């Protein structure tokens, strides 16, 4: 079920300080080696008005 | 996105034991000068793909503070704590931004990771730690790209005397 | 749910000034035991009914603790405290819930409160403190009956010996 | 000032909320219909939980949202 | 200075009924932008002499914040809830400076009271509120003079619809 | 109950104070000598430094231990 | 004690700069049951022996609790983060009881390290991560052996793709 | 001044909920290599009400 390379995709809704947003993301990585990487676009709410880096953990 | 860790010293791996079932994890992130950043995230496994759906709150941001005036700069690397109570894992973390200029804001995350197998299914790993290491490779407000290393470990560099991991 | 305040002393009323175009209001509330209720709520008037649209993430509560084991009790009567930062107002309140057993569990509001009016169209109140008591005053897990009282006001019982409010 | 007097005043006023949330894994929505005086300071409402009940955890971590 | 607290409602007075022997109390105040203070104290009673013994330790206070600068302003009256918690009771409040620009720094006091007599010579108060107002009267960095008034109450301002306290 | 009125309390009662501590690396010492109404709830004291000073920091950090 | 840290990738050690004036340190830790345990300590060298002179005062933690039941069992390793913040050192790490029967017990350290050189006579080290291993190798309430391995790096086990350390 | 093996000596007074307490200690330790190793021994107070865990980054 997983494989050495593998990837995913994101969906993200949210408010942060009253403001909406939404972004998908597609990214892979190696689940076994600890790697990964993706691409988020914010769809709705952007240009976001926060840093990005807040939602780092969570895209 | 804890698919992606590689665990040294025989830990089990809670999230990839998760499989095809997935699992959920929920965090609140408190920032030293106020702000919190709550999120709920499903994982799944759709064929051959991950699929993350994720919702955010996030409040109390300073006006005055990097993150609403869009000046962080980037993270710091991080290790996470990570146990189990009650039949799901814990895990707890100190991060760092470096604003530019040089400077740091600090926050702690506080999260549970919640299995959508049964714990009686799973093989739960004891008090470890997970070294984190985001970047944001590219800002591409609108689209970005991160990269990000992990490692489930024990601690190595300072070793027991007592036979204890 | 902060139009139904009785403000005493003259201490402006940021939420009914906020009308009709409403406000918002966001929040994390830290309990003692590791549990987080954060929430995002949208004020709107619409003729004349007042429509909330509430956004929940609660997240670490234990299993084994009141919240978790539906055996919180009731409420004690609080009281916030209410300034301006940033042409916004800051709140933040210590509540408890007594659980039947009569021992207390704590937890810590840190809010803010956003009006859809500029700073400048508003009369900003000073620092003062918004007494509240919720009563959930029957469950007649599915309906629940809320009353509560809130008060806009100075320190009054302890007077200043200068002149300040 | 202005309003003259009490009798000027709205004395009652409806609201209604709409609460979608998640809390330790566990969705559920709710719906509610209330009233208050708004000078008074006094308000009250039923809260019908509509998705996730009855719901696995005590309804006070709502009280302070609904 | 718990001695010297106004208790209304019939509310039992911990503090003077802990004499001739006297009590201890400690504290862990943290401040928003990253300070803690935090004391021990005994309170003795010699003759008709209250004797306080106080100790000490701040830390972490930042350098260009308002306690270091000493532009503090003067604190916000305020209010602590206090109740019983293993036969000692327990005490949690927020304070706020009030700084000579008008902005608000806040801060979350943690705190213990101890009888010297055992629990079982006490009418130990249930929960409630006690309210205060410090006042820096003058300074006369070398010599002070504080004012202080507290009353220890119920919520009276938003009673209960079903007679709690 | 016991006291009969406040005639029969007593309406000052006279306190004083030692304070040792280290805030940010700095040691200072005060005594301090004060007054207050036990049953009015309202007291006032002067707070002396006598080392350490001037105190390189807020006295207001010490308002609640002194 | 922090003399003794094995520092690699050529952090400067801003301990072992600050003979022979010696260094201080400060630091509350914040338990998540409610205790405080909060300490200054002096370093001094006094000919070829490192003296230390510490001051404790801890508080709030609860009668029923891990540590005032005398069953705290043993802390696992952690990490400290330690950057500089005005010119002096911050440090802050979540470290963890292993409690008899396995479960933990969480606290937070809020440091702040001072050299008694002026910073100009100093080289600073940039962010970087102190690993701790602490181990009480004997109970032998009265007399007590311990050892402590501290090693001072970057991230080493997940690199940077973008020259960072 | 510093070398490959050093001893030190510490002194600790608290007060722990209301506990007194006072410690003294000697040990030694390699600076560069980071280890060292100490016993702690309770002068006044002991033995201590509370878990000595609680002292351990203090000693």
């Amino acid at each position: 079920f997983l494989k050495k390379t593998m990837p995913f995709k994101t969906t993200i809704e949210g408010t942060v300080n009253g403001h909406y947003f939404k972004c998908t993301g597609k990214g892979e990585g190696n689940p076994f080696e600890g790697t990964q990487e993706m691409k988020i676009e914010v769809i709705e709410g952007g240009p976001l008005p926060f840093a990005f880096h807040i939602l780092s953990t969570s895209c | 996105s804890k698919t992606f860790i590689k665990y040294v010293s025989g830990i089990p791996d809670y999230f990839k034991q998760s499989f095809p079932e997935g699992f959920t994890w929920e965090r609140t992130t408190t920032y030293e000068d106020g702000g919190f950043l709550t999120a709920h995230q499903d994982t799944s496994l759709d064929g051959d793909c991950l699929v993350y759906k994720v919702k955010i709150l996030g409040n109390n941001f300073p006006a005055d503070g990097p993150v609403m005036q869009n000046k962080a700069g980037r993270w710091e690397p991080g290790t996470e704590i990570v146990y189990e109570v009650d039949g799901v894992l814990r895990g707890q973390s100190l991060m760092a931004l470096k604003c530019p200029g040089g400077r740091h804001l600090t926050c702690h995350l506080h999260t549970t990771y919640r299995s959508k197998k049964p714990a009686s299914a799973l093989k739960m790993p004891g008090f470890h730690f997970e070294d984190h290491r985001i970047e944001i490779m590219e800002e591409v407000g609108k689209c970005y790209k991160q990269y990000e290393a992990a490692v489930g470990r024990y601690c190595d560099a300072a070793p027991s005397k007592l036979g204890h991991n």
